[PDB]
RNA sequence: AGGGUGAAAAGAACCCCCAUCGGGGAGUGAAAUAGAACAUGAAACCGUAAGCUCUCAAGCAGUGGGAGGGGGACCAGACC
RNA sequence: GGCCAGUGAGACGAUGGGGGAUAAGCUUCAUCGUCGAGAGGGAAACAGCCCGGAUCACCAGCUAAGGCCCCUAAAUGACC
RNA sequence: CGGUAGGGGAGCGUUCCGUGUUAGGGAGAAACGCGUGCGUGAGCCGCGUUGGACGAAGCGGAAGCGAGAAUGUCGGCUUG
RNA sequence: UCGGAGAGAGGCUCGGUGAAAUAGACAUGUCUGUGAAGAUGCGGACUACCUGCACCUGGACAGAAAGACCCUAUGAAGCU
């Protein structure tokens, strides 16, 4: 500070860096709230989305969808980023009221979906060894992968009930 | 312990800190009847295509189950079989082979444990000090007279796990050799049996 | 005394497990029938 | 930082003794305050404290020349021991077989703080509770925001991290 | 023309240092034992990769048999697989098993559709 | 083990022991006041008792004793001249040890001793 | 005799402070000495 | 066997600790955290402080799972 | 055919015999298999036995030899 | 598309020379220490409160050129 | 036989000075099996809080000397 400048050793004091009046805290008016709403925030409403969720095949592995949710999957031949992609088969739809139960599938369900990213997977060393023979191999393996967002899920509401009572 | 301005601060401090941590963080569900997902956890991690490990949370001590097992003409390797899926928790959905998931139970009328063949003069139960002559044989019915309890004991021992939590798994494990018990403001129930080969 | 232990590798061939039945060895994988023609796994919309 | 103001370095360069043997006392003065080594150090069965003696007396008697503080207020934070330059040499044994010993070296550091250097501060900061203090230093500005935090206050309460959390004493 | 070693040696090192951080003991510090457990790491590694499939598969046999003795008696897994294939479903072991943790509601029903 | 065995060995043999104490004495006795260790202190008590015990009955067979214990020849015949009026009235305890910080050399329990 | 092996770092410290250890017993009574000095009342060591 | 202060000794007046050695300020210098046993100063080895953590264990010490807790200029369903 | 290597200590098992004592995880030949140079699964652990020959990734699925009370994955399944 | 002895093929890196009194460099080089980057890997590309004057890349060339072992070896430092 | 007591120097404690052989890293139990046939290190079971001091040496196929007995080399040397 200030005077820190003309000793740099002399000991530091509590009216010096602000008036000894402090007006008030004012602990009960909303200027007392709003300061602690700046560096203490609320968690608030988390973000809506629709109470729902399916099961879907890419590949030849499974996985659970959930709207507004992004998942890695395998990489997909094209599929260009920023693609409007559909995904066919599902095994299964479920909600509070009611689940419906893919018979193999279930028919003329779909799943909308974007292509976030075309990336590739961390690196998993393949390495092999066999002792007292001098072999030693270190490979690398970068697997190809994308990154899927999905949207919403349709075409599903005329398949029959299955429902719990 | 100690009463200070300094002190108490440091204690107002970490309650703040556990409160601006308890709040960004997700509410921890419990698992009976539990929809698949909900508005809070949907913006967390992927709990969904990632196997299921338990929380501290879930295995909460306190609130575990309490069973009953009327060993009164129970056969004993068929009755010590069951008690260690109950207590391993095999039984339920949310098996997990490193956490105690499980259950207590209590065994009753111990003395009263059936037994096939000859077993009861045949069966020796042993042990050993260290000595070259610390070796002690015992029957059946001989550690039936001298202490009931760890027949029941030596037999669900060899079917727990072995290691860290097998030693932790058979506190779980209370055994009495009257008609009663003292553990009754658990409120335990009776046991249920698959089998049908234990009741002579 | 004039009996062998059968120690080495003979004690493989002598105690590895075997079957030694009809029942059990002339059983096979399960048969069910073939699924529909199912339909592809991804589709792209014009975009 | 609070170390460049509060505390003050001392060593002892290439005292002719052990490492480990000086460690038995370096280890019992650190967190003892000055009045309280003098003391012990006067007293010890140990041959380590004379050299150390020395040493106390003398980083002390630079505090009040070169900072002015007072000996009442002084607490050892830190004191190291380090290894030095082992001299060698050759001794004969039975059978022509010569064996080598040593002559072992340290590099004692030695610190010495003062408490009473932001009480102003300190005692102040702790007296308000945790959500007092956010309105405080919410309406000040920065220049004032700064210097209420440079002492200890932070590292004795277990806050140095969280507070960045709350967009407070940002870098 | 004279070739020291120079630092190739070092850099070298660095990286088969860095891969040994939270070893214990000497297989931290000591260059020729954090090069013979580098080799042990990886190996365990590559063949825990391969031991990491059949072990999700081993724990979710489980937690699925252990969800669905409850519901009838006589029954068990064997019995619910041969029965999918039956009705012809397709659902693998990996939904199955964390349905049963966390939408248990669903195999009721599914246990209904079946029978 | 030493069950029963009431004796100060002070590392020495008994030429020593019967040399080392018996020199102590000659140096007290003239000085009053001297430095040495604790259990040469402690094993001191029982043979100046002794000695002062024979001023009290201050006979010719009684002082022949001193002169083969006491070294030199002056002090006996000074120590029986003063005793009985100094230590006219009192029965035992004729000294007291003052303890002391050690040495530098070897951390040796050090403590005066002198005459009441 | 002869070590098999040599030991290693930390059951060396372990052995160390054990006999650094010492040196807490032995500044307790050197502060026992000196509270029981500075008060000019024990008749029963001189100090100079 | 033993090489390297600095452009230039300007090799540290003076004050405190102080029997010396040695150290702390001051002053010199672009740099003294280049201060003479002094240039860049890796590793083994000896340590101080901070974050998590072990006293019913058992183990070529890791690896795949990852409870609870902690951390940070990018952000955070991530990373250590 | 050209250029140019290593090998020339073998091992157990099956079969066919010899030597030995129709003894040897013995020894010596002939025809095959495996290990040697071969991981994986079964065999409690266990180079030579059984299934099967590791280009790599997947928290996908069907099987072989072999198994389905618990430790420890699968029917404390059915019938004579 | 398992692989020891062993053979072939394709490449990385070190120091130095040619282009070269190269580009760049006290607005911080070599080095040292680092990294949510890249590669089949040897390694590359980048960062800096260290450091204080050197010196790439590219197309090519040459070697005192790549170390974890030789009861190796020099020096330094531990254990007991 | 049949040991016992005592003295002295060490041993033991405190202070000061302060080595050595040895040493793949070591988080270093027993039993019974297994295995290059004799295991703290693999299998199963049992036992076992952590860490020191003073004492005894069964094991670590302990240390110490590239076996000095035996054999091999178209090795060396002395002698007849
Ligand atoms: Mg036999
Ligand atoms: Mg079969
Ligand atoms: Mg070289
Ligand atoms: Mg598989
Ligand atoms: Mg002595
Ligand atoms: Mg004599
Ligand atoms: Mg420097
Ligand atoms: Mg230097
Ligand atoms: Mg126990
Ligand atoms: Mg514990
Ligand atoms: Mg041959
Ligand atoms: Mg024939
Ligand atoms: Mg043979
Ligand atoms: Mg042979
Ligand atoms: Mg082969
Ligand atoms: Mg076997
Ligand atoms: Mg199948
Ligand atoms: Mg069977
Ligand atoms: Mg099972
Ligand atoms: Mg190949
Ligand atoms: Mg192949
Ligand atoms: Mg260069
Ligand atoms: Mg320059
Ligand atoms: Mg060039
Ligand atoms: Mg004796
Ligand atoms: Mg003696
Ligand atoms: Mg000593
Ligand atoms: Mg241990
Ligand atoms: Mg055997
Ligand atoms: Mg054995
Ligand atoms: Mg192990
Ligand atoms: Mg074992
Ligand atoms: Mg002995
Ligand atoms: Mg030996
Ligand atoms: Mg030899
Ligand atoms: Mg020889
Ligand atoms: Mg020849």
């Amino acid at each position: 500070f200030e005077e820190f400048q003309r000793p740099p050793n002399q000991k530091p004091q509590l009216s010096d860096v602000l008036p000894d009046d402090f007006q008030a805290p004012e602990p009960g008016t909303p200027e007392y709230n709003d300061i602690i709403n700046q560096f203490l925030p609320k968690k608030g409403p988390p973000p809506p989305r629709e109470e729902i969720f399916a099961v879907v095949v890419i590949g030849s592995r499974q996985y659970i969808v959930i709207p507004g949710r992004w998942i890695y999957t395998q990489r997909l031949k094209g599929a260009t980023v920023n693609d409007k992609i559909v995904l066919n088969k599902v095994l299964l739809v479920g909600t509070k009221a009611s689940t419906y139960i893919g018979t193999p599938i279930v028919t003329n369900a779909a799943v909308h979906a974007v292509v976030e990213e075309q990336l590739l997977d961390d690196k998993v060393i393949v390495f092999k060894y066999k002792k007292k023979k001098n072999y030693r191999r270190n490979i690398g393996h970068r697997q190809p992968i994308t990154r899927i967002k999905i949207t919403g899920i349709t075409g599903y509401e005329d398949y029959p009930a299955s429902t719990l009572e | 312990k100690s009463t200070s301005a300094s002190t108490k601060c440091t204690e107002e401090w970490r309650q703040l800190k556990e409160a601006v941590k308890k709040e960004f963080a997700i509410p921890h569900v419990p698992l009976d009847q539990r929809w698949m997902f909900t508005l809070e956890e949907a913006t967390g991690p992927d709990i969904w295509n990632t196997t299921w490990y338990p929380k501290s949370a879930d295995h909460v001590p306190t609130d575990k189950k309490w069973y009953v097992v009327d060993a009164t003409d129970l056969i004993l390797g068929r009755m010590a079989s069951t008690i260690a899926i109950h207590i391993r928790g095999k039984n339920l959905a949310s098996y997990t082979p490193s956490v105690d998931m499980g259950a207590f139970v209590i065994v009753v009328n111990a003395d009263k444990v059936a037994v096939s063949g000859k077993k009861r003069t045949q069966k020796l139960y042993r042990r050993h000090s260290g000595r070259p002559g610390g070796l002690k044989e015992e029957t059946f019915d001989q550690l039936q007279k001298r202490i009931p309890e760890r027949i029941i004991e030596h037999a669900v021992r060899g079917m727990l796990p072995k290691g860290r939590l097998g030693r932790y798994l058979f506190n779980h494990l209370k055994v009495y050799k009257g008609a009663e018990h003292p553990h009754q403001a658990q409120q335990p129930i009776d046991l249920p049996l698959r089998d049908k080969r234990i009741r002579v | 005394s004039s009996r062998p232990q059968k120690k080495g590798t003979a004690h493989h061939m002598k105690t590895r497990p075997k079957k030694t039945a009809r029942w059990d060895i002339k059983r096979g994988p399960a048969v069910y029938p073939p699924l529909p023609p199912l339909p592809a796994e991804w589709t792209i919309v014009s975009s | 930082e609070p170390g460049k103001c509060d505390e003050i370095t001392t060593r002892g360069y290439s005292i002719s003794m052990s490492v480990d043997k000086a460690r038995r006392v370096i280890d019992q003065i650190r967190g003892r305050s000055y009045a309280e080594t003098l003391m012990i150090l006067e007293l010890m069965p140990y041959r380590a404290c004379y050299p150390i003696f020395k040493l106390i007396y003398s980083a002390a008697a630079n505090a009040s020349h070169n900072k002015q503080f007072n000996k009442a207020n002084l607490i050892i934070s830190k004191a190291e021991v380090n290894k030095g330059i082992t001299l060698k040499k050759v001794k004969p044994r039975a059978r022509g077989r010569s064996y080598m010993i040593k002559r072992p070296t340290c590099h004692i550091t030695i610190v010495l703080r003062d408490i009473t250097h932001f009480d102003s501060y300190d005692k102040f900061l702790e007296s308000l509770t945790p959500k007092k203090l956010i309105a405080l230093l919410g309406l000040m500005s920065t220049g004032r925001r700064r210097e209420l935090l440079c002492g200890r206050f932070r590292e004795n309460h277990k806050i140095k991290s969280f507070l960045y959390k709350i967009a407070l004493f940002k870098r | 023309t004279r070739v020291k070693r120079g630092y190739i040696a070092r850099r070298r090192r660095k990286k088969i240092r860095f891969f040994a951080s939270s070893f214990r003991g000497a297989h931290s510090r000591l260059t020729r034992t954090i090069a013979q457990q580098k080799i042990r790491a990886l190996v365990s590694a590559h063949r825990d990769r391969d031991r990491q499939k059949r072990d999700f598969r081993r724990l979710w046999i489980t937690r699925i048999n252990a969800a669905i003795r409850e519901r009838g008696v006589y029954y068990n897994y064997s019995k619910f697989i041969h029965d999918l294939y039956k009705r012809q479903l397709l659902l693998n072991r990996k939904i199955l098993a964390q349905i049963a943790i966390l939408n248990p509601n669903c195999i009721y029903m599914i246990y209904n559709e079946i029978i | 083990m030493k069950h029963g065995r009431k004796i100060h060995r002070l590392s020495r043999p008994a030429d020593q022991r019967r040399a080392l104490l018996r020199g102590l004495t000659t140096q007290l006795l003239k000085h009053g006041r001297i430095k040495t260790t604790r259990a040469k202190a402690s094993a001191m008590r029982k043979y100046v008792d002794k000695m002062i015990t024979l001023a009290k009955e201050g006979s010719l067979h009684k002082r022949r004793q001193a002169l083969g214990f006491i070294y030199e020849k002056q002090i006996v015949h000074a120590l029986f001249a003063e005793v009985p009026e100094r230590y006219g009235d009192r029965n035992g305890g004729y000294t007291r040890i003052i303890r002391t910080l050690p040495r530098r050399g070897d951390n040796a329990p050090m403590a005066y001793i002198e005459l009441v | 005799a002869v070590p098999k092996k040599r030991t290693s770092i930390y059951k060396k410290r372990i052995r160390k402070n054990i006999w650094k250890k010492k040196g807490y017993w032995a500044a307790l009574k050197a502060f026992s000495l000196a509270k029981s000095l500075s008060t000019g009342n024990s008749k029963s060591f001189f100090v100079r």
